[PDB]
RNA sequence: GGUUGCGGCCAUAUCUACCAGAAAGCACCGUUUCCCGUCCGAUCAACUGUAGUUAAGCUGGUAAGAGCCUGACCGAGUAGUGUAGUGGGUGACCAUACGCGAAACUCAGGUGCUGCAAUCU
RNA sequence: GAGAACAGAAAUCUCCAGUAGAACAAAAGGGUAAAAGCCCCCUUGAUUUUGAUUUUCAGUGUGAAUACAAACCAUGAAAGU
């Protein structure tokens, strides 16, 4: 029934990881396999351990919702959830930052001609001629009109054009990432 | 001795194949819904064959499966054309077996002008009960070795049934 | 008024939030209580200026519900 | 959607360190407890060992040598019940709370699709939670299966929409008051009509009220107070089916009628005066109230959940003998009643002067109180099942809570974002639900004064909300034509 | 197919890094025994765990490169290596990748008393759930190679980092111990692992809010015996804890109002 | 003269801000809690629905119509 | 016959994939993942159909096995009054009610996360290899959990009368299925259409002299007492195990040196 | 010890051929009005547990069977590789000691254990 | 492999074995195999809002691109994806 267990050397947290470390004295007498008390130390050592952790755990500030259950990728109104700070300690990450993806020569032309950004306003433009409104590629984009349209062939003229500027387009941005 | 077991036919399934695509389809799958009182499914072109001009995904043949008290109606009529009499390499080594015949109006239909004379293939397949262990989806196991059907029994089915009268054993 | 979201005639005007007829306009709705399955009220939705605020004074928006 | 901001680094940084550490009280500190009663008033002098809250009910108990639990705040040092170190010589206000503990609701079950338009009331069976009522603009009542969450029965014969439903408060008879100027009674079991209709009113029914169990001869069954807009109410007696005798007076409409359990009905009015009468003296107008400035919408007694289910408690056990029925209602009647020391009950009544007035009609003709704060019209009002709070459902989104014994204001849940319609009581007296015209139901925690969970999950705005008496379901309805049920 | 897509994408580096993954490897001396502390702790591990089920001629302290191969082709970081030898009897060889190449050898051999799942009782308990830490021995905080098995340890077993904790999945501690306090140039003490699941009784001290909690021993009793070490280079450890890297008198306000306090 | 055109598109009719009940009651209970010192200046402020925000309390209602 | 490197090249499936009993890859998304980091231990209601039985049963996924939290059988029915038909629509409903009502009492929630206080039970529904079907018997269970006040989340459509043209559930056809209204209906119109068949098919009810109209009363009165008593009772044991075993034991074939 | 539901390890569990299976369970099996799905009530869905059957599934047992597995000091701290010296030879290369460090062969054994729940002569 | 008018070695139908002698964009480790293959059903997206990176001369607050996140959105019985 006793919960509040203190030692000589305060334990830290890592409240991240969920995790305390200890740092007292322990003797090698009571730990080697010669005694035959040694899991009971072990499992009473780690006992008080986990009971300081959770004593600083439970004592975390928290955070109650109030959405229903049927709500979408939440916490319930019910549960009361710990609200836990960074981890920390510090570990080694897995793989370096992503920030290897370089810099193009289109960017350098646009920063030192004053070229803004477009705006992404969405794919379909209006077709004046039809009354509707047709996508400026994809699927059946209205570049693929003069494929269809029923006016050598010119048809595969512009169909060869476009097609090397799409060979254009993908031989400039594969000798960017030469730079 | 055997708990009431017995060489029970599953079903037969009726196969119109056709070296082309045309009307010729439509016309067999009309036949082949008379016959047999349900809709066919054609069958689409395995690979591209260039002996007959066969181009993938075409259709070239209608079948339809039937079962029960149906199949055993319509194969009866089927036999009447073989007269209760058909060669033994019809015998599968899995007990099935089936046959053929050129012609619809023998086996129970008008001449019906349009339809003209076109053939036909019957196969039929024979397995004891207890089948189920094969095609159910949960528990799929292997039907053992004493039940499975052979092709004697489906011989000695075939002759205690409707006649005597295979070939050349 | 929250926001301008697109001005038909060009998107300068939009950068320069100009209200004319047919400007797509972002407006405070939390007074119509609109509330999304999922419990979040709405308080910010688009609206069309259905009219010229030039000639009007006033600028009058329908919403787009 | 726009968020909480983030902490900042400062923030994580301390968000790191050892902290927040519950006192882990030690044994030492001991200062003395005065104990006196919110119920009644002042009841001795006790130095208790800093202890936990259940042996100060157990206090209690031995005091007056009863081994019902209590509430353990004061002053609302931090007016909580380590539980009585800095929480709370320590001056100790205490009451009787519940017996039992009600669940708060949190999942909409489904939505059923019985009612062709939209569903105008609704009303859980006392007896059970299994049954219930709700009368839509169909034309047609239905009932519900709510345990099985499926239509029973449709209840149908009204010509036009059924404006009110009400459970025989013995759980024998359903009633529909409708826009025909008709009401019925239904048979809560066949979902056959009860004979023939109850011709009365020249405008359409606006309320039903019964008699209290408590008050009824054993053998006998309770009669039907009746209001609508022509501005009389009627009681009928339900097994003869006569308009015993009507009752009128009142200039404009009648919002609302509830049957007291004195004898004393009261009816609140468009002609923004509630008039108290007496069953007895054969309905004779005994008493007006006229504080109002405009449309009085609603009314509440402190008593009227007793009324409205005295024969029967959130057990749902069946009574004995009508005899034995009726002595329970009786002991029921005076649990809340008695309570303050005398057989004393208030009543209280919203108008559209944006206000409330506290009553007490059998000593007093003049309110108790003013109750003001609300900036639309109050819509709705029911006291806590105990009647030791009152809660306003109002226009203006907001609803707001009250000391149910002198009217004084303590606090306001806020979160709906459209006028709030209708309020339900859950039966322990800890828990509210309301409903809006925002499509949400959400419940409320009376203790901490904030909301515990929103409930979307309607279309359309709703109309009506009940809780049933052993808290475990309630439901909804409205523009969504469609009935929730709501549970655990 | 764009399936691949999103696989290159879930595997190529990441602001937030994903969870590190581990690879159970079974070299050429794989014993029974070892198969079975493999399955224990991989269970331990898992839902991020891959088992590799064939004999694999490796030896991480004389060629390094398969291991990279392995943590190439499985997106797997964290990895460990079965090898026994009448020099090193149930030994487990934990490896840690940054990027691809090594960022830790260790050669923790187990000592034959351990005790695996089986020879314990159960009781309810969730698999794939977040478990929490116990570090004993002073010797953690500061002595290289102990330093290097607590963020061993800590990296592997952590699993998903999140900001909120359901209460309700505490319910299984991890706990490390070193044999026993030691001076420099004693032979460091072995560690032992031990894995212990939360039972919770009311405890009446400071209330409702706080729990007394006791412990029962379920799983890998280990104890292992530390050998070979391959620490890092200084310059992968300094590049290998970059921070991603996302207001002098401004602050965020509560209520969001950027603020500037004005001196 | 421009071609003043604007799109169907579904963006419009959707919802473009909303806010959650909890962070209603975070913002309600943090517009009482602060504090203004004379030193701290506005350099931004938070686009908020103060609509759901500033709801003050009243001892007095209005006088009925 | 096989070649011998066949045999050996060839890598063997799990074993409860050999058999055909678990789906594992939906067995990995049902104990695996998880919507939210939050670490929420999460538990599976299961639901099979034998030709016989109807095994309803709340599964904890544990670190060595799985761990049954409450169980609940078709076979237990007559217990309520439900002594036939122990396989059909509305005999999924009573069990689903039944291991619903059984978990609630034993949890404490009818009749160790000290920071909330009560906290409603959510489980998922785990239906392993059968189609899902609008109609399937599996789903009768899932609503009879629902309404016993088991939290699991579902969604209208494969309870039977969701019509696919229409975009709503048809709550008549839903309560006749609770209550075996198509059973009533199949034995009246049945012995209204051939004698013979009816009694062949229902010489059980003829026998129990159970009438048609009868179900509807039955099922409530079985609800009713499932509501009332779900708490388990062990059968009984007429022979120990170690008798069972006795028994068991001398049909048995035994190894050979 | 049978058997079922959900599992862990995922061939000691697989495939190949025979025999046996009390009770329960599983299963095949009987019927299409309803929910439901197919060309086909075969699968799928439902209904009866009723008309039948342990024949099959499934479980065991047996096998000079094919695979697969375990331990060993079984090779062996060897082959191999890493580190010093008037060690050397025309050279490929190999002594001498010292850290890592195999496999085939060999002997012996094996051919499913196990967690939670329910039920059984 | 054994079968079935045409009908062969390659047309379609049937059973048995298949254990990947299937297609996983394929390096290449694994066989993901009640799928990541084949067919069917449903259905968008260059959505919205805020913060780190960029540019002034409209940075009007992300105005715009951009990073990330969150609200959604699609599907599913659901876990989830």
């Amino acid at each position: 029934l006793p919960v509040t267990v203190e030692k000589p050397i305060p334990v830290v947290y890592d409240l991240g990881n969920l995790a305390a470390f200890d740092s007292n004295v322990l003797d090698k007498n009571d730990l080697d396999s010669s005694n035959a008390r040694r899991e009971e130390k072990i499992k009473s050592l780690t006992r008080d351990n986990v009971q300081l952790l959770i004593n600083q755990l439970l004592s975390l500030p928290m955070k109650t919702t109030t959405e229903s259950v049927g709500g979408t990728g939440g916490q319930s109104s019910v549960m009361t959830l710990l609200q836990l700070p960074d981890p920390t300690t510090d570990l080694p990450r897995e793989k370096p930052l992503p920030k290897a993806k370089a810099m193009t020569k289109w960017e350098k032309f646009a920063a030192k001609k004053g070229i803004k950004p477009k705006e992404r306003a969405g794919k379909m433009i209006y077709d004046e001629a039809s009354g509707e409104w047709v996508p400026k590629w994809g699927y059946k984009g209205a570049n693929k009109k003069l494929d269809d349209q029923w006016l050598i062939d010119p048809r595969t003229l512009n169909r060869a054009e476009r097609k090397r500027l799409v060979k254009k387009n993908e031989k400039q941005q594969r000798r960017n990432m030469k730079n | 001795q055997n708990p009431m077991r017995d060489l029970k036919i599953e079903k037969l399934v009726l196969n119109i194949s056709v070296g082309e695509s045309g009307d010729r389809l439509t016309r067999a799958s009309k036949v082949l819904e008379q016959l047999s009182g349900q809709t066919p499914v054609q069958s689409k072109a395995r690979y591209t064959v260039r002996t007959f001009g066969i181009r993938r995904n075409e259709k070239i043949a209608v079948h339809v499966t039937v079962r029960g008290p149906k199949a055993e109606e319509i194969l009866e009529r089927g036999l009447k054309v073989k007269e209760y009499q058909l060669r033994d390499r019809n015998f599968s080594a899995t007990g099935n077996f089936g046959f053929g015949i050129d012609e619809h109006i023998d086996l129970g239909i008008k001449y019906d002008p349009s339809i003209g004379i076109f053939g036909m293939d019957f196969y039929v397949v024979m397995n004891r009960p207890g089948a189920r262990v094969t095609r159910r989806k949960r528990c799929k196991g292997t039907v053992g070795n004493s039940h499975k059907t052979t092709k004697e029994d489906t011989v000695s089915w075939f002759k205690q049934k409707y006649d005597a009268d295979v070939l050349d054993k | 008024i929250l926001a301008v979201k697109k001005n038909p005639q060009s998107p300068m005007y939009t950068q320069l939030g100009v209200l004319t007829k047919g400007t797509i306009i972002e407006v405070n709705v939390s007074e119509l209580g609109m509330v999304t399955a999922g419990g979040k009220v709405v308080w910010g939705k688009y609206a069309q200026v259905t009219n010229e605020p030039d000639r009007d004074g006033c600028v009058n928006a329908v919403l787009l519900v | 959607s726009t968020l909480i901001p983030p902490p900042s680094k400062k923030q994580k940084k301390e968000a790191q360190l050892p902290r927040e550490v519950a006192i882990i009280p030690k044994d030492l500190p001991n200062v003395s407890i005065k104990f006196q009663a919110l119920d009644t008033g002042d009841n001795a002098l006790r130095v208790p060992g800093a202890i936990s809250e259940k042996q100060l009910e157990e206090l209690l108990n031995q005091l007056n040598g009863t081994s019902v639990p209590y509430t353990f705040s004061c002053t609302i040092k931090a007016s909580d019940p380590y539980s009585s170190l800095i929480k709370p010589q320590i001056t100790l206000l205490y009451t009787p709370r519940a017996v039992f503990k009600v669940k708060p609701v949190t999942r909409s079950s489904s939505a059923i699709a019985g009612h062709g338009s939209t569903i105008l009331c609704s009303a859980f069976a006392p007896h059970t939670s299994s049954r219930m009522v709700t009368g839509a603009g169909d034309n047609t009542a239905r009932i519900w299966d709510c345990d099985t969450q499926t239509p029973m029965h449709t209840l149908k014969g009204h010509y036009n929409w059924v404006l009110c439903v009400s459970w025989s408060p013995d759980g024998e008879v359903i009633a529909t008051g409708s826009m025909d100027n008709t009401i019925r009674l239904w048979d809560p079991k066949s979902g056959q009509c009860l004979g023939d209709a109850l011709r009365g009113h020249s405008k359409w029914i606006t309320s039903l009220s019964w008699e209290p169990i408590h008050l009824v001869k054993p053998g006998s069954k309770p009669r039907l107070a009746s209001s609508s807009k022509d501005g009389t109410i009627k009681i009928w007696d339900t097994v003869s089916r006569v308009c015993q005798y009507t009752m009128s007076g009142h200039t404009n409409s009648v919002s609302c009628v509830k049957w007291g359990g004195q004898g004393l009905l009261y009816s609140g009015s468009h002609d923004r005066t509630v008039r108290v009468w007496d069953i007895n003296s054969q309905g004779r107008c005994i008493n007006i109230l006229k504080s109002h400035a405009h449309w009085v919408n609603h009314l509440s007694l402190s008593t009227d959940y007793a009324l409205r289910i005295g024969a029967f408690d959130h057990t749902g056990k069946k009574p004995s003998t009508p005899e034995e029925a009726q002595k329970k209602a009786l002991e029921n009647y005076e649990k809340i009643c008695k309570k303050n020391g005398n057989s004393e009950e208030m009543m209280v009544t919203a108008s559209d002067d944006y206000t409330m007035f506290l009553w007490n009609p059998l000593k007093s003709t003049k309110p108790i109180a003013r109750m003001t704060g609300h900036q639309k019209l109050v819509n709705h009002v029911a006291f806590s099942p105990d009647g030791r709070y009152i809660v306003s459902a109002s226009f203006d989104n907001s609803i707001k809570l009250w000391d149910g014994r002198d009217g004084k204001f303590i606090s306001t849940f806020r979160g709906h974002v459209a006028s709030v319609y209708q309020v339900a009581w859950s039966s322990d007296c800890r828990l509210l639900v309301s409903c809006s015209k925002d499509t949400t139901l959400k419940v409320w925690d009376v203790r901490t004064r904030k909301l515990s969970v929103d409930l979307p999950g309607h279309k359309d705005e709703v109309y009506t909300v009940d809780w049933s008496v052993d808290g475990k379901r309630v439901c909804s309805g409205g523009k969504d034509k469609m009935v929730r049920l709501w549970t655990h | 197919n764009a399936r691949a897509k999103r696989a290159l994408v879930k595997r190529e580096a990441k602001l937030v890094e994903n969870v590190k993954q581990a690879l159970f490897i079974p070299g050429q001396s794989c014993n029974k025994n070892l198969h079975d502390i493999m399955v224990d702790l991989s269970a331990l591990k898992k839902p991020d765990m891959k088992r590799f089920n064939r004999k694999n001629d490796i030896h991480p302290f004389e060629d390094m490169s398969p291991l990279e191969f392995f943590s190439e082709k499985n997106d797997c970081s964290l990895m460990v290596l079965m090898t026994s030898s009448k020099k090193r009897k149930n030994n487990m060889t934990f490896i840690r990748t940054f990027g691809y190449k090594i960022y830790d050898m260790i050669e923790l051999m187990v000592a034959d008393n351990f005790k695996l799942l089986s020879d314990f009782k159960k009781l309810t308990f969730t698999v794939g759930l977040k478990p929490m830490f116990t570090f004993q021995g002073a010797a953690f905080d500061t002595h290289p190679v102990y330093k290097q098995i607590k963020s061993l340890f800590l990296d592997f077993f952590r699993g998903e980092s999140t900001d909120l904790q359901d209460v309700a999945g505490l319910q299984h501690v991890i706990s490390m111990t070193i044999q026993g306090d030691f001076q420099d140039g004693e032979p460091l003490p072995n560690v032992l692992f031990r894995v212990y699941k939360l039972k919770s009784y009311k405890s009446d001290q400071g209330g409702k809010r706080l729990p007394r909690i006791e412990l029962v021993e379920i799983g890998p009793r280990l104890d292992f015996k530390i050998g070979r070490i391959h620490t890092p280079s200084p310059d992968m450890v300094t590049e290998a804890h970059k921070k991603p890297k996302q207001k002098k008198n401004v602050e965020l306000d509560i209520m969001g109002d950027k603020l500037g306090r004005i001196h | 003269i421009p071609d003043a055109r604007v799109q169907p598109d579904r963006r419009w009719f959707g919802n473009t801000r909303v806010i959650s009940q909890d962070a209603l009651q975070h913002f309600r209970s943090a517009l009482g809690e602060t504090q203004k010192d004379t030193y701290q200046v506005l350099l931004r402020r938070n686009k908020l629905p103060m609509s759901l925000l500033e709801e003050k309390d009243a001892d007095e209602s209005p006088k009925a119509r | 016959a096989k070649s011998s490197a066949y045999s050996s090249r060839f890598q063997t499936p799990f074993r409860r994939r050999r058999e055909g009993k678990t789906d594992y890859y939906q067995r990995k998304r049902l104990v695996t993942q998880h919507k939210a980091k939050y670490n929420t231990p999460k538990y599976r209601l299961v639901v099979r159909f034998t030709n016989k039985d109807i095994i309803c049963q709340i599964i904890s996924s544990t670190i060595t096995g799985d761990v049954v939290l409450a169980a609940a059988y078709s076979h237990e029915l007559p217990r309520y009054g439900i002594t036939h038909g122990l396989t059909n629509w509305a005999a999924a409903y009573a069990t689903g009610l039944l291991i619903a009502r059984r978990t609630l009492q034993k949890l404490g929630l009818d009749e160790e996360a000290v920071e909330d206080g009560p906290r409603p039970f959510k489980v998922f529904l785990d239906i392993g290899l059968q189609r899902t079907t609008t109609g399937a018997r599996v789903f009768g269970a899932l609503k009879g959990a629902s309404d016993g006040g088991l939290y699991v989340p579902h969604s209208e459509n494969r309870f039977p009368g969701w019509d696919f043209e229409t975009e709503e559930i048809d709550p008549e056809l839903l309560r006749s299925y609770i209550f075996g209204g198509h059973v009533s209906q199949y034995m009246e119109e049945l012995a209204d259409d051939d004698e013979e068949r009816f009694s062949e098919l229902f010489k059980g009810y003829l026998a129990d002299d159970i009438d048609a109209d009868s179900l509807e009363d039955i099922y409530t009165s079985a609800h009713e007492a499932i509501r009332a008593d779900p708490a388990f009772k062990p059968t009984e044991k007429k022979f120990t195990k170690e008798q069972y075993a006795a028994e068991s034991k001398k049909y048995r074939q035994t190894k050979l040196s």
